[PDB]
């Protein structure tokens, strides 16, 4: 009984493995493999370019962050004021077009 | 599950070609235009300029 | 479970959506697939062939 | 006694499977298929590029 159960377990495992390998042979034909290679090369070139840009930008931001919280408050205020001026100008332009 | 999906690819030739479309896209643009154009011409549409 | 995952990859072919901005013949792959799907659907409508 | 007979059939089938698995491994190698060229590996690589553009913006 012990021998029989062992033989049954081994046969089921080998069937499963055979069927897996047959599916992989159907999926990756030489033509497709070539395409997958082209796609890789484009993706790899993109990953490399973006990793370099991220590294340069992170280096510049680190120089401003060194001028303290007070500067950041000033920058926030400046930015708020520029945004309000831009909104008011935008409102004046829209009232002139309506003089029928 | 494998027997059902293999059968599905052997019966439907149009689905097989669909699955090959990305291959044509990266290897042969002319073929891609041709394969998609042949399928569009067969469909009569009178384009006005 | 691993074999089931492999069967799934074979059926979906996910590698076709990995480069969206690539244009060939002035159109993206998606656009081409869409064109294909519209054409296949038009052919199926003409050819009474109710799928 | 029935199980002993069935065990003989199972051993023969196991030998048949081992033979088909070798033949399939040989066909994949001739097609130049490497691990990084798989759907799963390439998707994984595209997902990494999107993540990096988001970090750069």
């Amino acid at each position: 009984n012990a021998e029989y159960l062992e033989a049954k377990s081994n046969a089921l495992f080998l069937k499963l493995r055979m069927e897996e390998l047959q599916v992989l042979t159907d999926c990756y034909t030489p033509e497709k493999v070539l395409v997958h290679r082209q796609i890789r090369d484009t993706l790899e070139a993109g990953v490399k370019k973006e990793k370099q840009e991220l590294s340069t930008s992170r280096q510049i931001l680190s120089s401003y962050e060194f001028l303290g919280p007070e500067f950041e408050g000033l920058v926030q205020e400046y930015t708020r004021l520029k945004d309000k001026i831009k909104d008011n100008r935008w409102m004046l332009q829209e009232l002139s077009k309506s003089l029928p | 599950d494998l027997q059902l999906k293999r059968k599905m690819l052997e019966s439907n030739k149009l689905q097989q070609i669909e699955k090959q479309l990305y291959v044509y896209f990266f290897q042969n643009e002319e073929q891609l235009k041709s394969i998609v154009g042949k399928l569009e011409a067969q469909t009569g549409g009178g384009s006005s300029a | 479970k691993e074999v089931q995952a492999t069967v799934m990859d074979w059926w979906e072919q996910p590698v076709q959506l990995c480069l969206p901005s690539e244009e060939r013949g002035g159109l993206t792959l998606r656009q081409w697939r869409e064109r294909w799907t519209v054409a296949v659907t038009a052919l199926q409508r003409a050819t009474g062939s109710r799928s | 006694e029935i199980r002993s007979q069935n065990m003989k059939k199972l051993k023969d089938k196991s030998e048949e499977y081992k033979y088909k698995i070798h033949a399939a491994k040989d066909q994949l190698s001739s097609a130049g298929m490497e691990e990084p060229l798989t759907h799963r590996s390439l998707v994984s690589l595209s997902e990494t590029l999107t993540e990096l553009k988001a970090q750069s913006m």
